[PDB]
């Protein structure tokens, strides 16, 4: 299967910091599968962003992404308290397998 | 407004059998593709599989590890979307999720496809599980 | 103020309209008389006119 | 199961049709005989009615 | 190169016009006499043609 791993491991921000994290496939996966998730502890995850680019609609534009071979992006350009919670990527390569899911905390 | 509403959760033994589905409301599965994904307590999120609408084939595509045990169907008759699983594992301890994409593309003109609206609304369900 | 044999007859629909030029739209609402409009999707907001 | 002499006689074309509605489309799946159809680009399943 | 009796006469105007298909748009550029159009947007570059 695809495999995804997270750097930083834990994201130390305060609100209004740029909490931006990232992460590695070990496939060379097109961009336009990449997609990311917040789950908010207790919740279902909820899709931010997909093809690398796509907001999902009702998310707030302080969250983009980028990204290009095994390389890829979420920043959210000012932490917010709302923005608490585990993030994922998403790689589509024939296969929607998630990194472990980072943690955003202070 | 599109939920999923799932249900089907209960107490179980890997020595058994355990059927969860997710009925739509809103949204129909007539054109929905449909994917589970499980998360274990303490784990990240798992795809489980995926099944492609009935019109586009039924196809499914299953995860290795719980491929065969895990199955993928779908109703098309009230909306929904099931997943059977049989002769489970003390490793399939988790939350179960079913989740869809809505693409929604209102037009501004039946004469051109050029100008209209976008919206992608990401579905899941509540989560129901699988208990060892 | 409606009375009750107006119970409902009336509606206040909202729609996207076409208008002069193709890269534009507008909003635009009107009241219609419930026997001319059909519900879409069962007991929904969203109706069609009854012949389209 | 398709007589060799058929082979590349038919095209299976998935495309999007219009609706009673101006402002939706829908998925349709049909069975088109190749004189009917022609490609735009080549190495690439993009085809298109033959008059148009 | 303009001579004083036709400044302003002609306008090199840019539009997305329709294709052949319904999915299909095409960048076009026209010369236009400056009698057949008519300005939208008060210092803006938008001008639309005098019969819409
Ligand atoms: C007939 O009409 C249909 C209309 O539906 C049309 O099909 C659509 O075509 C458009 C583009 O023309 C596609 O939109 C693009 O999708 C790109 C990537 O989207 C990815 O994710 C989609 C959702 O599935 C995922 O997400 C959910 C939610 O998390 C999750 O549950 C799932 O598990 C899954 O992870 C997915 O459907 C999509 O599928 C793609 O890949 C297949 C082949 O693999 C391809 O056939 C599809 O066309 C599509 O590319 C994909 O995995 C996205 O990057 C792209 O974004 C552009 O626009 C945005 C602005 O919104 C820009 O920001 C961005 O930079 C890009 O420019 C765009 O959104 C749409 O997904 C198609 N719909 C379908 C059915 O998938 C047909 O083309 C028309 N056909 C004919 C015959 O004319
Ligand atoms: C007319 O078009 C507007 C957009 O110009 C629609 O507004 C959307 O309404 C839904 C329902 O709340 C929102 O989720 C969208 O975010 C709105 N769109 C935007 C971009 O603002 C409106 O509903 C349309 N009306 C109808 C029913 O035709
Ligand atoms: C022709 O269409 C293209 C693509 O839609 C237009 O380019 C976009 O135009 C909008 C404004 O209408 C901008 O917000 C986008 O940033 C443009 N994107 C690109 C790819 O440049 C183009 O402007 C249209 N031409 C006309 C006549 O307006
Ligand atoms: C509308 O009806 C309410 C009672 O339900 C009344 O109080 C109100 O004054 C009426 N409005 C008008 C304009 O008559
Ligand atoms: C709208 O009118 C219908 C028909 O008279 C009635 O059943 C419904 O309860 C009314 N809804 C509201 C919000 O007033
Ligand atoms: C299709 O052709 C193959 C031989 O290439 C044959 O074995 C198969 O039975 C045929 N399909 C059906 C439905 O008969
Ligand atoms: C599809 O048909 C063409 C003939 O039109 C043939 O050359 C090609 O090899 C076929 N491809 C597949 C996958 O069957
Ligand atoms: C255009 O006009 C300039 C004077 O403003 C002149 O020098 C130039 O040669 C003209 N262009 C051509 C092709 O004659
Ligand atoms: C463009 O033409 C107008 C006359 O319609 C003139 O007033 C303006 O100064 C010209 N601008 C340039 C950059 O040549």
């Amino acid at each position: 299967e695809i495999v995804l791993t997270q750097s930083p491991g834990t994201l130390s921000l305060s609100a209004g910091e740029r909490a931006t994290l990232s992460c590695r496939a070990s496939q060379s996966v097109s961009s336009s599968y990449l997609a990311w998730y917040q789950q908010k502890p207790g919740q279902a995850p909820r899709l931010l962003i997909y093809g690398a680019s796509s907001r999902a609609t009702g998310i707030p534009d302080r969250f983009s992404g980028s990204g290009s071979g095994t390389d890829f992006t979420l920043t959210i350009s000012r932490l917010e308290p709302e923005d608490f919670a585990v993030y994922y990527c998403q790689q589509y390569g024939s296969s929607f397998t998630f990194g472990p899911g980072t943690k955003v905390d202070i | 407004e599109v939920q999923l509403v799932e249900s089907g959760g209960d107490l179980v033994k890997p020595g058994g059998s355990l059927r969860l589905s997710c009925a739509a409301s809103g949204f129909t599965f007539s054109d929905a593709w449909m994917s589970w994904v499980r998360q274990a307590p303490g784990k990240g999120l798992e795809w489980v599989g995926r099944i492609k609408s009935n019109i586009d084939g039924g196809t499914t595509d299953y995860v290795a590890p719980v491929k065969g045990r895990f199955t993928i169907s779908r109703d098309d008759s009230k909306n929904t979307l099931y997943l059977q699983m049989n002769s489970l594992k003390t490793e399939d301890t988790a939350v179960y999720y079913c989740t869809t994409g809505v693409e929604t593309y209102d037009f501004w003109s039946g004469y051109d496809d050029h100008y209209y609206d976008y919206y992608f609304r990401d579905v899941w369900g509540k989560g129901t599980t699988v208990t060892v | 103020n409606i009375t009750d044999d107006m119970r409902g007859e009336l509606k206040n629909c909202s729609f996207n309209a076409t208008t002069e030029l193709r890269n534009k739209r507008q909003k635009v609402y009107s009241l219609f008389y419930r026997l001319d409009i059909v519900p879409m999707g069962e007991n929904s907001t969203n109706y069609r006119l009854i012949n389209c």
